[PDB]
């Protein structure tokens, strides 16, 4: 089980930015590109619901460092309390999993890609 | 807090201002490697 | 502490292409060397 | 050639100074041979044919236009 | 002599190419090279597709 709002991708986004800063090398700015791909997810929903990205990402970001509970996502219906506890917003865990596995997968496969041979219909 | 305020219309112009960026953007790439002595000459 | 600053985050990072294409055009690592650009930069003032 | 260089200083010095005869397919000396060219028709080619060489390498992109 | 066109006999067949010259066997060496050029960065496994 999970809960989405944009709650479980905030809360991934930030445990591989952490991780940038011990590993360091020349991967360091790879796990930068995907803790910024994470939160498109929310900064998405912001625009649909004519909010800001900018103030709703680091709301969730400055809620994630100061307390342990990553229950807190966006609200497109704004109805108050970020908490999804109480919103009672739930997603199935195989569904997100897959999000990752099914983007990051993909995206190994077309950055390979160096000829491009198409032939005319 | 949604479906007060303002909504965004004719969205058209945000698409507009990234065809200028992009197509202002390829034509950097190619003067890009000129720069530097490492440079090379282009002929047109 | 505003919108105006994390624009100026930005603009920073746009000059950094120009030391990044000197790299590139010869043959070195950007990241290598901005690496000690940064660090050597910090100390120095100039000349760097 | 590759025995002038080491040939060394002591004429008895020779290794220098032989070309190809196409005629008779044997390695003469030239100068008994006959055949001798200005020092300075060296000179003005290899700088010419070097200048033609240097700016094709520096080309990395041909743009062409087509006419209006 | 039956006609005063009196026609040339070509060896071979008409939209046969050329050989022999110079360059010929050249001509097969850059068709195996430019095949390469793709299959060059495919090697390695930090290569490409």
């Amino acid at each position: 089980v999970v809960y989405g709002g944009g709650a479980a991708e905030v809360t991934m986004s930030l445990a591989v930015s952490e991780e940038a800063d011990k590993q360091r090398g020349i991967d360091q700015y790879a796990f930068r590109g995907f803790a910024q791909a994470l939160d498109t997810i929310p900064m998405t929903l912001a625009e649909n619901s004519g909010l800001d990205p900018i103030g709703t990402l680091s709301t969730l970001k400055s809620k994630q460092l100061k307390e342990k509970i990553s229950n807190i996502g966006v609200d497109c219906l704004g109805y108050g309390s970020n908490d999804m506890k109480e919103l009672f917003v739930v997603d199935p865990f195989i569904g997100k999993k897959q999000q990752i596995l099914l983007a990051t997968q993909l995206c190994r496969m077309i950055l390979k890609i160096d000829n491009v041979i198409i032939s005319g219909k | 807090v949604p479906s007060n305020a303002t909504f965004k219309n004719k969205e058209k112009p945000q698409e507009v201002r990234k065809a200028n960026i992009i197509a202002a953007r390829s034509v950097a790439d190619a003067i890009r490697t000129s720069l530097g002595p490492k440079g090379m000459d282009k002929m047109i | 502490e505003g919108v105006q600053a994390f624009i100026w985050q930005e603009f920073a990072s746009a000059l950094e292409v120009i030391p990044t294409t000197l790299a590139e055009n010869a043959g070195l690592n950007s990241i290598k060397v901005v690496t000690e650009l940064r660090s050597k930069h910090e100390n120095g003032e100039l000349n760097d | 050639h590759a025995a002038s260089q080491m040939a060394k200083p002591e004429k008895r010095r020779s290794y220098r100074n032989y070309g190809l005869d196409l005629i008779r397919g044997k390695i003469v000396d030239e100068i008994h041979a006959g055949v001798l060219e200005p020092t300075i028709s060296k000179v003005k080619s290899l700088k010419s044919a070097l200048e033609a060489c240097v700016a094709i390498l520096r080309i990395d992109t041909m743009i062409t236009v087509d006419p209006e | 002599n039956f006609g005063s066109q009196t026609p040339t006999i070509v060896v071979l067949k008409e939209g046969t190419d050329a050989s022999q010259g110079k360059g010929q066997i050249i001509s097969n060496i850059n068709a195996c090279v430019a095949v390469q050029e793709a299959l060059k960065p495919t090697l390695g496994p930090l290569g490409s597709d």
